[PDB]
């Protein structure tokens, strides 16, 4: 098999980069429409890292971070699986995760929420796919975020997620929500995509019959990157 | 077949799930960071610096940006390279950093890239592909970094002339400066506006 | 007005007494059918209790058990209107709520889930319903709690409830839950209760409204209890 | 017109809300108990004890129990009560109690209630309105309390003769005892199985 | 009771200020978003009007300028009720109100239009809300406009009102129509109204049995301001 | 629960029923005008001007305007005003006008405001908040006035600071001058394009 | 990979022990719920069988009984997949199945049906899975069974099957019917099974394109067990 | 996800697939039995009997019993035993066997289990695993059995202590006996009534 | 895994052999039934081919018969998955393909068609599946070919192909239709087949995120083949 470019990343599977819904887009928008680009070596490549300089508990949020005592919060474990547009699993992916604490307060010098602190969690982990794509990692479920946009704007309970895996153009930046929360229906960021469907695509969920019995809950979360394709005639990337 | 996932913005507090030492969280023993020359890394090194403007001039203090590029010989350090050149042992040729909160500037610690293979046996000019994620953004912002002091590498590179407005692939370009013996290139990124530079859908 | 009898209370709104997939149920329930009688002065008439002996905080879960700090968990108004069959509001009818905390951990000495316990929450309040039948609190929004009827069972989300009010016969003790929690349609106990209509009378709906800025989220919650009739002819009661 | 709220079990945990003290929490300064007889308060003190077992004969640990009764004068101290006479000022009528956890023992210290009027003008013996709630148990249980010093009250009372198996009528006597100078009645509830106490949908 | 701040403003539920369809709004619309602020008493607090000042005429608009005779045109009365969001009755509001006359021309220098001016017309009335937030008033019902947005624009019949009450986050100006009017479905200025919902919101009803015999037809139009919320914890307005 | 009612604009002939006289309408004895101060009202006098352009740098000829201030001791003339003081008797703190058909400048005659309480126990700097209605306006544009004069009062402002763009908070400080013994403060309002001014959403 | 404790069987997909349309069920159901434990070893193990102890006609009902000739009745060939619930394939599991012959008599001798016995039939067999959960077996087509539940009862057709796998918590013996007949509708036996989704798991299905042409017809029929999770963090089991 | 396969009764005629011996049917030349000793198995020889009551207190005459139990050094043979250590290699650890069609009596002939590890490195108490199927029984019954000359043992063990009515857990413990120099293991299984057996949803 | 014969072909899946409406086959189909047989290793095997004698562009129907230049026309890539009617891939089939050109032309002495002939273009090409039944080719998309059925007649653009498999009974030769083309309805070949959903098992769906940037467009066509059955008892196939 010789792999050739990308496929086109779908600009309508996405929020747009302007939308005066959600207020600082429109300071940090381009006005120029995006150029596209055939892809190079410099597109299709990305870095790798070794699971050797990972620590037992990265992908821990509920220890990597405990000192005195365990984290106040709802045991939580998500994981789920991760694969190209064509079905093909992502193998050894940096997937990178970060959230506020149970009262909805990030552990960040610029939150001034009322919400309070949690001397016993950190609120961030990573972790490394397997063979089959798959990823898991445990944490305390994440309190609803109040913030300005409009005065009285929430985001709903939410895990934010990073993605660096085979290419460059996959890298990937997003959220991931859970099932039921009704602050989804009115988050100006989450409706900044356009289709429904897509919408869906970022909910998280509950996954029962992984709970494990007095312990924790399990939410379960597909994630999707672009996928190349082959070449079977000229091989024009070179 | 199944849809991209689609993207979100970073938010304001990227720096705890990416940058954890910025906010303060020491919670992994190695942590990434934006220096990507080693003891044995091979090439001139050379400092990257600059800010990112919104559409009234300021700049971001919450912006994250992140890089790769190949090493002093145009190979990258990725299954990915299909050069079958060996790349430098000692070069991950990635690197992630933050604005500072209060001025807003950003840096890497990085080598001079070499000129990498284009599209149909073509060269492509020395590079170093950048990504932007910040509150506001919802989708991480392509673009590239050229060097001045490569003018005849530029004026032949294939996707500088991809560009039909002439006058935006200066946007792309970084300054070299000399801060005594060391080299450093000076890229500002302007969002919008004025001299707004050039991104990517790649 | 001269007051006859409360409604009879129609059995089939409420949960049978023997609900074999609550399992504690099945050597707690009586196997005589319930004898009814008709009321006397006994069964509509009931307690008295000034609001002097209630503390400022009460009703103020967040507060009223802090001690070097506050609660970790998602700050949450609730409150709601308290009528009778008839639509009548309940006057000074005594509310008194009772819950885990953020991690789902009650402080109770027969609760070992390994939940963490929070220094700073209680977990109980209490209230009187004013002229209108309407009442208020605030809490920490608890969290899910794992227990024992089948191995791996789990609460959703709850709050205890109880009403002292104008008539014995109105005696009641109940739960209340949040819109959208998904272990709702899975929860044994909600489920030994009959009706659709009925179970979706437990759930307290999102007042997005009456949320404060940067503060708190808030829910609302309306309860009914049964309702006196008037006589206008033979009075038996006495 | 609307329905009633639905009915749920008080949990396992039902004292935290309704018993702070006994489940070790001190938020109240005034906490309900199960001392009705104030300093002032009028009629021969009584102590009321018994356990609640449940289909294996086993007592419930983890019970929680309520009572409603008139004062000495067969008076409720409720804007209910419509006969006209004025009731003990010292008395509020009610308390609240929860079993041992060790044992399953209860107990009311209170006043032994007067006579209260039937309904078409008949007189109902004396009696105290109690109630359950529990773990397993769906809807609070409601029963009576009659003491057996009163054979000729009971024997014309209303309630207790509209229960058609008369075997049954004795499940809700309480046996009265002597602890040196102190009247104790023992009140025994069987939730299940022989000796069953009635319970009343009131 | 102890009132809080205004409810936040629902922006999705009126018209946003950059609408292309509506040429004017080009030049005279922010391209920053608007910046959203907590309330302080500068915005809860608003002037107070007293009826001393009012002529006997002033909400009676087929009178109020009639010199030598009647204005020309159909008689009709339009009243309704002025509440809060929550429902509460907005007690002595200042509304304000004026319109074209019957051939849809307006009293106005400005105004060129070659339908004919009336000259016992003037176009303009006020009036306060009583108790119960109800408010009357009477007029000719107003002609359709022809207006330069694209050459051949008609504004539907309309009545333009405005209100002053309580605080001054409520200040608010729009426009109401008449139901069954055609030119509803095609006003490029009713259009920058995202919902159906609230366009039809702006429509005042028939009121049949309301109509004075022989005399004037009548329509039923309800107003709904911002609601305050009330407070029953911390006071931070101050 | 019910929707607010959804804003239009006023239109280009709002003078009509707002502003007859300027229509040349007298139907009304009594109309409401661009003067707040009367024969005792209290503080210091002075005059706010300005203009209002759009997106062009032309000036609208057809703007509404209107303020809000409290007196001179920053007390509102309104029942919501909690903070126990007595207000001036003779101010009734609000005022409208229209900008002049040709040349497009408004003004009002009024009282420079004292500081007002802001939010949990903080300080305001005096201020007028303002309120603009026109043509192709769909939503009325609110905004706030200070003076250049109160700059240390501003500095410590809560919504001044609540801007995170620094640079856009001169948009909406007055500038102060003197017609001979009259003390004027100009403030022109720029919806559009370069120094737009800041408006808020309350 | 670590496995865990099995899934929490899901009471409400089985019948109830008590089901007094099935009458024997009466006097042999516990009347004490059961109670639920958390697994350990003894739970999660089971038995190991060889294949080398079977012979070559145990999975062959029509031949590994003929004494003088063939079974009189319809040549059927049943075959399948046995998973787990999380469809991983359940390798060398014993699966043992028995049933009465084309009469509709069982040969046992407490069988006394005036349906005639086979000289050539006995009506067991047995086989275990291989690497993919597969199995099949052949057999004659078993005829309805009179009993006697109400008088006039009839079970439609059906074999017993039975499962001991990879651990004790699988067991699991039950029946299988088959597509079209008209009994499963009636039977007292197959509808102690609450959902309708269930019952038709029980059924197998026609598998036209496997019959063998002028020799056997066949169906086709997939069992599901339940299955293990696989552990991530502490490993309690033991 | 897919749900587990619903379970049915195994029906009066059970023993033909599962013990054809019995039921006359001479098709297998190895027949599965309710003898777990072999020649060279290591351990103390017992023998298990007993009886399976309806709610009448009649002898079910038509049950299944199957067993599960691990060695005498408490391993199961099963690659499903993660204990490390090495099982008895002359034992299968399960039997099966059916009721008397006349007497309703049981047996098997085995070994007594050694203890097993318990969750969170607890010890459990010697026990076997007990499956019971039959006419009547919509889904295998689940039970355990527990020696009475493991008292100490049995004090300690984690699934008995998880019932909390302990009157009951004596249904689970067999009483020792000796027929000469055979220990016998008696359990009476009670499916309904009084002294009703504890089942188990494992 | 000891195999026995192919399915028995399903002839309600296939067009009959008689059909007026495609007048040649009026005189060129058998009056007589077609005679079925039971399989024998006549029916079961069949040739293998070597890829060592196809050339590098024996599949690329774009450069194959190029001599002077390209040819004319829409650069398409066709590819797909051949399996057998259980699912399992046909491995190293042989596939065989002809089309008209551009122009709707054939290279075949027989046509003479007006329309234009393609001196670059060839119109067959050939490939062998490989070990996941995976075939592609590239060619230029063919247009409408004018034919004498009724005067008027016009076959939608179309791809003839032919496979030669692991049986002989597995012979077939066949057309693809393209996505969208609106002669597909009205094809009296094409209706020869009975069913609906069989007439769209001959059309290759556009994929598009196969396209290759300004290069060429793809086509998915997946064919099904006869199956072969496994035999567990007797085998009667020698
Ligand atoms: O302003 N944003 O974009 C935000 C603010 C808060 C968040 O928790 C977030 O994920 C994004
Ligand atoms: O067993 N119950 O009834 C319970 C167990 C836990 C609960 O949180 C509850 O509200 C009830
Ligand atoms: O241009 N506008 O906005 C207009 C023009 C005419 C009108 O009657 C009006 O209400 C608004
Ligand atoms: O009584 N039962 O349970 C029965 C009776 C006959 C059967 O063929 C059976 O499978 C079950
Ligand atoms: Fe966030
Ligand atoms: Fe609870
Ligand atoms: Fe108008
Ligand atoms: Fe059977």
């Amino acid at each position: 098999i010789i792999w050739g470019a990308y496929a086109q990343r779908n600009t309508e599977d996405h929020p747009p980069a302007y939308a005066p819904g959600y207020k600082t887009s429109v300071l940090r928008s381009p006005k120029n429409a995006l150029i596209s680009i055939a892809e190079t070596l410099s597109e299709v490549t990305a870095p790798h890292f070794s699971a050797d300089k990972f620590g037992p508990k990265d992908n821990d949020l509920i220890l990597n971070y405990a000192k005195d005592g365990l984290p106040i919060g709802e045991r939580v474990i998500v994981h789920g699986y991760v694969r190209d547009q064509f079905g093909r699993p992502v193998k050894n992916a940096l997937v990178e995760v970060w959230q506020a604490n149970a009262s909805g307060r990030y552990r960040h010098p610029n939150d001034q929420y009322i919400g309070a602190m949690d001397p016993n969690f950190g609120g961030c982990g990573r972790m490394l796919t397997d063979d089959n794509g798959y990823y898991v990692f445990r944490t305390i479920k994440p309190g609803p975020y109040p913030w300005r946009n409009r005065i009285n704007e929430w985001r709903p309970a939410h895990i934010h997620f990073s993605l660096i895996a085979d290419g460059w153009a996959q890298r990937l930046i997003s959220q991931f929500y859970f099932e039921g929360d009704t602050l989804i229906d009115s988050c100006p960021i989450l409706k900044t995509i356009p289709s429904e469907q897509q919408r869906r695509a970022l909910i998280a969920l509950e996954d029962k019959s992984n709970f494990i019995e007095a312990d924790s809950r399990c939410y379960r979360f597909d994630i999707t990157l672009r996928g190349r394709r082959a070449t079977y005639f000229e091989n024009d990337l070179t | 077949e199944l849809k991209e996932t689609p993207s979100q913005t970073g938010g304001p507090y990227v720096h705890i799930g990416l940058l954890p030492k910025q906010a303060n969280i020491e919670v992994f023993e190695h942590n990434l960071d934006n220096n990507l020359v080693q003891d044995n890394t091979q090439g001139q090194r050379i400092r990257l610096e600059g800010q990112v403007f919104d559409g009234l001039g300021l700049p971001l203090r919450d912006v994250l940006i992140e890089i790769w590029q190949a090493d002093t010989n145009g190979v990258y350090p990725s299954q990915a390279d299909t050069q079958g050149k060996q790349v430098d042992p000692n070069f991950l040729g990635w690197g992630r950093t933050g604005a500072d909160f209060g001025t807003g500037f950003w840096s890497f610690n990085t080598i001079k890239p070499g000129a990498v293979p284009g599209r149909k046996g073509s060269t492509q000019a020395p590079h170093i592909s950048l990504i932007i994620f910040a509150r506001g953004i919802n989708i991480g912002l392509h673009t590239r970094v050229y060097f001045d002091d490569e003018a005849e590498a530029n004026a032949k590179d294939p996707v500088l002339n991809s560009i039909e407005w002439a006058t935006r692939r200066q946007t792309l370009v970084a300054k070299r400066e000399e801060r005594d013996g060391e080299v450093v290139y000076r890229f500002d990124i302007r969002i919008q506006g004025e001299n707004e530079t050039v991104f990517f859908d790649i």
